[PDB]
């Protein structure tokens, strides 16, 4: 894949990272999304970096986005993924007040499912599980993207500008040992972050610095108790629990009540997120 | 202000913090900086405009020329060209095999520039070797210098007054956000004993970190500092002193940039 062959069509959104924008791919005629990522780094580490996210190629689950390819082509680095038509959840958090306890649950599922995937088959920690980095569909369907996949690619990164927020837990924060755990973590804040209508952090603004050492030396956050039942309070406790040992693995998140009761419940997640997005 | 209809936008050049760059050609090669700002409330704007008075003002050998801003092509500033690359490209990305006394030199020529934009009271926050060019070779040339008015969200009427900016650099106390107003001589120094950390090791800090939050809160909580065993087996010892003097983590200690260009007045 090369630049000259995609069409911008519009934008789907810039981070701090880069900016990702819906393109057209002119030899298959098929849209995708195209993730720029500036950054300032070596040819060798140029070509490290491609040749790692290669290995995306293999990344085949429901619960993970699509992969084509990836490439440089002026002091950025391209990644070519499948289309979202609901874009990411930040969308639908700017959508919808707040996002309901079973599409919760729904999402809750697939990220531990491609979070569980991702380890037993490739190895690989999602380390940025956050409400922009999983992605939904028109039909229903709840993937991840922005994953580990590169390291040479998140060592590029480290040099970024400053931030507004942040999804860490703290083990990675104060510079421990770090696991899966991290990502259950991340997700739980990302599980608050959805079920209320606000950035959770600093419970009912804050700079960065500040974030982070109240996510480090505080209590973590906790849902509002009285209009969530006491399950997904549970589900996010458990997984919002500052001491990674205490804080339960993901063989014990799939056998948690939440998951396989939101699993058994059936919801038409297709048509709320038609009804709330237009 | 600068109309827009003599200056012409050419290839893009990148984006930043704050604005993306176009190459112009407005009275001769110049760069056009569209501000991330979309409705620049009034207030921001006089107070810029103000600004684009002081830093046009401006006259060093060692600093980029502001010609000024326009208001047609979005908000938009016009600033010298240099055709010589930044300093982050030659220290990282074409990893420029400098020798000790160029690299001296380099320190040396950035701190004249930090001198004098701090004697006309101009803080150039945002400091990094992203912002310095290796103009003609060797001559060192600060850009994006000021512009607190821009870099910085408003919220209306009031500056949001939060960090805005690469963190490699940042200061402990304006990364803390203790105080309203922490951006002052004493941060640029701390961010220039950063550059000074890169021109003495080839890489940027605390490498050992892979996450930049993790960077913000071990550095402004002080558990993380640039280690001075990455430094040159080469590099002059009072050279080391100097830049440990500069990135120490309180500030009121660092050094103001007179002591710093006596110290390599007296190194070279
Ligand atoms: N495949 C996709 N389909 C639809 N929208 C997408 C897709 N990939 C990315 N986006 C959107 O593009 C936006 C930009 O994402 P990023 O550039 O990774 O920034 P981010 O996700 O907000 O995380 P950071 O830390 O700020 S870089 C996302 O927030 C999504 O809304
Ligand atoms: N006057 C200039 N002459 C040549 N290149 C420039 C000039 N100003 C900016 N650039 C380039 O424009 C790109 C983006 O620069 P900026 O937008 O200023 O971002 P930055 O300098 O990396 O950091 P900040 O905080 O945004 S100023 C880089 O590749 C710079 O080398
Ligand atoms: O994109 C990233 N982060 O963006 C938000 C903040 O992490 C990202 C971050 C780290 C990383 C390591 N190797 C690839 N990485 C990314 N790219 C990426 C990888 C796989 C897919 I599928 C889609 C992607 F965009
Ligand atoms: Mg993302
Ligand atoms: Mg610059």
């Amino acid at each position: 894949l090369k630049d000259d062959d995609f069409e911008k069509i519009s934008e789907l959104g810039a981070g701090n990272g880069g900016v990702v924008f819906k393109v057209s791919h002119k030899p298959s005629g098929l849209v995708m999304a195209r993730k720029l990522i500036h950054l300032e780094i070596k040819p060798a580490i140029r070509n490290q970096i491609i040749r790692e996210l290669q290995v995306l190629h293999e990344c085949n689950s429901p619960y993970i986005v699509g992969f084509y390819g990836a490439f440089y082509s002026d002091g950025e680095i391209s990644i070519c993924m499948e289309h979202m038509d609901g874009g990411s959840l930040d969308q639908v958090l700017k959508k919808a007040g707040r996002i309901p306890e079973q599409i919760l649950g729904k999402v809750s599922i697939a990220v531990i499912k491609g979070l569980t995937y991702l380890r037993e088959k490739h190895k690989i920690m999602h380390r940025d599980v956050k409400p922009s980095n999983i992605l939904v569909n028109s039909r229903g369907e709840i993937k991840l993207c922005d994953f580990g996949v590169s390291g040479q690619l998140i060592d590029a990164m480290a040099n970024a500008f400053v931030g507004t927020r942040s999804y860490m837990s703290p083990e990675r924060l104060q510079g421990t040992h770090y696991s899966v755990q991290s990502d259950i973590w991340s997700m739980g804040l990302s599980l608050v972050e959805m079920a209320v209508g606000r950035y959770p952090i600093p419970p009912p603004p804050m700079a960065i610095f500040e974030l982070l050492d109240y996510i480090v030396n505080e209590p973590p956050p906790k849902l509002p108790s009285g209009v969530f039942s006491l399950e997904f309070q549970d589900f996010v406790n458990k997984c919002l629990i500052k001491n990674p040992a205490e804080r339960a693995d993901l063989k014990q998140l799939m056998v948690h009540a939440f998951i396989k009761r939101s699993d058994a419940e059936e919801v038409d997640f297709a048509g709320w997120l038609c009804s709330t997005i237009g | 202000e600068i109309e827009a209809s003599e200056v012409m936008l050419s290839t893009r050049i990148g984006s930043g913090s704050f604005g993306t760059v176009y190459k112009g050609k407005w009275h001769g090669d110049v760069a056009v900086k569209i501000l991330k700002v979309v409705d620049p409330t009034p207030e921001q704007f006089q107070a810029f405009r103000n600004e684009v008075a002081v830093l046009r003002k401006t006259r060093h050998v060692n600093i980029l020329l502001f010609m000024g801003y326009m208001t047609k092509d979005n908000l938009a500033i016009v600033t010298q060209w240099c055709e010589g690359s930044s300093l982050y490209k030659h220290l990282h990305v074409q990893e420029t095999k400098f020798q000790m006394f160029q690299l001296i030199d380099i320190a040396r020529q950035t701190a004249q520039g930090m001198d004098y934009l701090h004697a006309k009271n101009i803080i150039h926050r945002d400091m990094k070797s992203n912002n310095i060019f290796l103009h003609e070779g060797l001559t060192v040339k600060i850009g994006d210098f000021g512009l607190a008015t821009v870099k910085s969200r408003w919220s209306g009427s009031q500056q949001v007054e939060q960090p805005t900016g690469s963190v490699l650099w940042m200061a402990p106390e304006v990364i803390r956000m203790q105080d309203n107003n922490p951006f002052s001589f004493q941060s640029d120094v701390y961010s220039y004993g950063i550059v000074l950390y890169e021109l003495m090791t080839g890489e940027l800090p605390y490498s050992h970190i892979n996450n930049r939050d993790q960077i913000i809160f071990m550095v402004g909580r002080g558990y993380a500092s640039p280690d001075l065993s990455k430094l040159y087996k080469n590099c002059p010892k009072a050279m080391k002193r100097l830049v440990a003097e500069c990135v120490k983590k309180v500030k009121e200690e660092r050094p103001l940039f007179p002591q710093i260009l006596s110290s390599i007045e007296l190194l070279q």
